């Protein structure tokens, strides 16, 4: 619609993040958040021992 | 939150379920080392505790 | 004692559990869910704030 | 204002996202066929 | 034969001939492997970490 | 702060733009001081806006 | 005009003069300011904190 | 302790409310801080982000 004038994409996931506590003097928190679906090409991301 | 979880909670199984195909490919390939490692060796009959 | 004229006040419920497991039918699930749970939606209520 | 253009309101397309995974898929079902303990 | 694809990481690049029992029974000793299963669960408690 | 209206929904990014700071004759500095610039300010009876 | 007052120590020996509309109306912008309330809310929770 | 807070819970919202007002007055007075600042300096006439 012209009162519209363009679109806006939403992408809803779910992320696989690590139990990783905030570091003292990190740059950025390390916790190798991914979406979901890289389980499906490399399952290795869940594996918990 | 009195609300509950949302369907987000069905992704645990979802995870384990992804898990458990995970560990039928990794014991697949590490049985295949360890039987290449028993044929490698003079093991060419049946026997116990091989 | 104490007093309260006029003040709305919401109590919380909380999570009336106990940690029990339960068991799953784990033999074929999915999972889809919602814009709802981030409110980006509506119109996209952030730059939609005003039509006119 | 002379040009009144929108630059605010947008149509939203709402992508979906549907998941799921079996017990264990058909790869490791017919190489480890399930049996319940 | 059959033929069996898996899109696991650890699987690329690599073709595996296993035999199995023409027909499967449950709990049958003749499958290549077996995948033992519990079924099971998910527990909703308030934790105080740390 | 603003939503980020591009990127995660979680991001709040601040953009703060003004001309309109002002450095007069009375500021002081963080030290409590009005010296060296300031001080030349409020002899010329001049305002800088920044 | 109408006078309003206050013990709080914070406003000892002040007079400030402000204008609102004659009759308050709900979010009406012409208010000297606004109360935004959304609520208090109010948990219970076992924690065993330490 | 089977007997809940009967009324003394009510002070948590009695002291929440005490503290509403007092950011009424802390408010009040940082805002006339800024406005001080701004008509002493010159902003004589109505602008957006001063």
């Amino acid at each position: 619609n012209p009162i519209e004038g363009g679109v806006v994409q939403v992408l809803p996931y779910i992320a696989v993040m690590k139990d990783v506590y905030h570091e003292v003097s990190g740059v950025k928190m390390d916790n190798e958040e991914v979406n979901m679906v890289e389980a499906y090409r490399d399952p290795s991301i869940l594996d918990d021992e | 939150t009195d609300e509950g979880p949302g369907e987000v909670v069905k992704a645990l199984t979802v995870n384990t379920n992804i898990r458990n195909s995970n560990n039928a490919v990794k014991r697949m390939l590490n049985y295949l080392a360890q039987l290449r490692e028993v044929v490698h060796n003079g093991y060419n009959r049946p026997k116990f505790g091989i | 004692t104490n007093v309260v004229t006029n003040t709305p006040i919401d109590v919380c419920k909380g999570p009336d559990v106990d940690g029990t497991a339960d068991k799953i039918n784990d033999k074929k699930i999915h999972v889809s869910q919602g814009l709802k749970e981030f409110q980006v939606a509506k119109g996209d209520r952030v730059e939609n704030e005003i039509t006119e | 204002n002379y040009n009144e253009k929108s630059q605010r309101d947008f149509r939203v397309v709402t992508i979906g996202y549907n998941l799921a995974a079996s017990r264990q898929d058909e790869f490791a079902e017919r190489i480890y066929p399930t049996t319940v303990i | 034969y059959d033929i069996v694809s898996t899109n696991n990481q650890l699987f690329d690049g690599k073709l595996v001939v296993i035999p199995t029992r023409a027909v499967q029974q449950e709990n049958d000793i003749l499958s290549w492997g077996q995948f033992f299963y519990v079924s099971t669960v998910i527990a909703d408690l308030p934790i105080t970490r740390g | 702060f603003q939503p980020d209206l591009v990127g995660d929904t979680r991001n709040a990014v601040i953009r703060f733009d003004s001309d309109d700071l002002v450095v007069s004759g009375d500021t002081t500095f963080i030290d409590g001081s009005a010296d060296g610039v300031i001080n030349d300010l409020k002899t010329a009876k001049l305002s800088l806006r920044l």
